[PDB]
């Protein structure tokens, strides 16, 4: 299957028609998505197969074919771009200055953009197009609207 | 059973549709990986 670097939709045919369950990032031959999209299940690309290599439900991250590759971080200052890939719709950059998830363990980037759950996995970029983490794990706030973490994994 | 399709290059695109605010939220992360507003 296609190994080309860039962003991908995660589709299933288990439901009616073809349904976009999520999104992922191909880099250095490894496919990076969020655990809640695939559930750690294997994926197809053409007639090729991607087998899970790493994953962790709490971080809500999963890599395929190899270890996590994405080590770039929000600088705590600069605006970011969500390369949003919504269901049925073309890739859309949507530029925002991230908020902040304050946790007992530490502060995390947070982007406040609302989109269908099928957009889970779309990357968030810095000014050099480096992926600083994945969109699609956070919280519904006072307003009824959605705020997602900038979820980044650790490289080795 | 689940499959991928390419949806673009990952590139910074100058003059994109800027939007969204920058809230500071107090959150807790549970063992299931589910965030929650700590109040
Ligand atoms: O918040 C989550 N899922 C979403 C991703 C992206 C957009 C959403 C819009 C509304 C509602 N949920 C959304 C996660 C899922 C798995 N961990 C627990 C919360």
């Amino acid at each position: 299957g296609e190994t080309t670097d860039g962003v991908y939709r995660v589709m299933t045919r288990r439901l009616l028609g073809s349904t976009q369950v999520g999104v992922g990032v191909m880099q250095e031959g490894v496919f990076h998505t969020m655990w809640h999209v695939t559930k750690g299940a294997a994926l197809r690309s053409g007639e090729g197969r991607l087998d899970p290599y790493w994953g962790d439900v709490k971080q809500d991250l999963v890599s395929y074919c190899g270890p996590w590759k994405l080590d770039a971080a929000w600088d705590g200052l600069s605006e970011v771009q969500l390369l949003a890939v919504p269901p049925g719709e073309r890739a859309k950059n949507i530029q925002t200055l991230p908020g902040i998830f304050k946790t007992k363990d530490g502060d995390i980037g947070a982007v406040a953009l609302d989109y269908p759950a099928g957009t889970s996995g779309s990357p968030i970029l810095d000014k050099c197009g480096r992926v600083i983490g994945l969109y699609g794990n956070g919280v519904v706030i006072k307003n009824g609207s959605y705020v997602s973490a900038i979820t980044q994994g650790k490289r080795e | 059973d689940m499959y991928i399709e390419r949806a673009g290059d990952i590139t910074w695109e100058k003059d994109a549709e800027v939007t969204g605010n920058s809230p500071r939220l107090d959150v807790a992360l549970d063992e299931s990986g589910d965030f929650s507003l700590v109040e």
